[PDB]
């Protein structure tokens, strides 16, 4: 329990050595998300 | 990808979930008295976390779509349908909030004017790493206060987070090593 | 404590099956005046039944939360909440469309009364009837399994005391009244039995 | 053998009787919507409570 609190208290930081466009690609997926969900539901029905 | 991808989509949803909840906790601080430079930092941090959530959600859909077009059955479980609906809902939500944050950031920036656009970086991975241990440490100290189940979930959330860091589809060896070992103490505890 | 989640999963299966039925009626709306009015009513009633199942889910969870939370449960509850808001928006849209039609087209007294429980009953038995014809044509067993399970979820709604009450028949005391009689319940009980038995036989064959 | 019996049973199904209107209240679409609408804040509240925990 104390070993655990110590280790977490004792943590070292990481060493790390677009946004606009990422949002456009996501926005572009939205129709595909609907179609897919709809295709999964339609399969759930025998008829 | 086998006739059942449910467990895979389930694991991705848990990752998206903990990324989304972290983003949300930042977001809720945004929604009188709050300094501009702090408002800005919070806005960026929240944005990067929604974007990371969006990456994990998108990968889920990518996997499920590939599986759906390749598997000849067309046999889906109720569960997978439900999770895919949750994924879509959450993707819409994250995307709306990320847009709102992008906008608010842009607005804030137009009330300033910089001779240091030589200038600092916010690293999403550091955000994830630090928060994950703040959760576990809060829980260990709560454990010392008495709340057995809350320590379980808290603990659980910490490991999903570190796992995202080590995941190559969702994106340093000294760091990855540091992480590669970090899950274990948390897993030991929980 | 760890048993509330399976209760919520069970309700969510029921909400899902009802929601997907509502959506199948709703889709045929997105145009003769009589058929449209029938579809609009049918869809509305199915959304209102969805809402009863979803509400029941939140209440159970709500009660458990304040007396006595897994990742799974959190996810489910987000889903239930999303479906509740969606069903509610769609049902309000449909209620408003229905007011329009009952004013803008002219035999309103004469129209046969549409009961949600007849919708559910007919639909559940069609799905099982189709599953059995499929099963005998060498069709895919998983497909057949899901169909029977779907019929059973549907019919259980009608045998469940907290779910079988009809949401357009309000007490005046905020209670909904069951519209089924006892011979209906006994007939539905029989179908539940035979469908479950068909499903067990089928499971034996695929194992 | 059984499949045939099961199919036949289903094809032979009778429509539900229901209760006569005389022993039910009048039908009211709007009242159920109002009740559901009033649950919304409790739904949001509950979901945030689960997330925060």
């Amino acid at each position: 329990l104390l070993e655990f609190v110590k280790l977490l208290e004792d943590k070292k930081e990481l060493n790390m050595k677009d946004i606009s466009s990422s949002l456009i690609k996501f926005q572009s997926m939205k129709p595909n998300n609907d179609t897919l969900s709809d295709n999964l539901s339609m399969s759930m029905s025998i008829d | 990808s086998d006739s059942n991808i449910t467990p895979f989509v389930e694991s991705l949803s848990a990752k998206a979930f903990v990324m989304y909840s972290f983003a949300e906790m930042k977001f809720s601080q945004i929604l009188n008295l709050i300094p501009a430079p702090e408002l800005k930092k919070l806005c960026m941090e929240s944005l990067l976390l929604y974007l990371k959530s969006l990456t994990i959600l998108a990968s889920s859909m990518k996997l499920t779509s590939k599986w759906w077009y390749e598997n000849e059955s067309k046999n889906c479980t109720l569960k997978l349908n439900i999770l895919v609906q949750w994924i879509r809902d959450r993707f819409n939500e994250c995307l709306d909030k990320a847009e709102f944050l992008r906008l608010k950031l842009h607005t804030l920036n137009q009330s300033e004017d910089p001779q240091v656009l030589d200038d600092p970086t916010i690293f999403v991975e550091k955000l994830i790493y630090d928060r994950a241990l703040d959760i576990s440490r809060n829980a260990a100290r709560l454990e010392m206060e008495g709340n057995y189940n809350t320590c379980e979930l808290a603990y659980a959330t910490s490991l999903w987070m570190l796992e995202i860091l080590l995941d190559e589809h969702l994106s340093d060896e000294s760091d990855k090593e540091m992480i590669r070992k970090y899950v274990s103490s948390i897993a030991n505890r929980l």
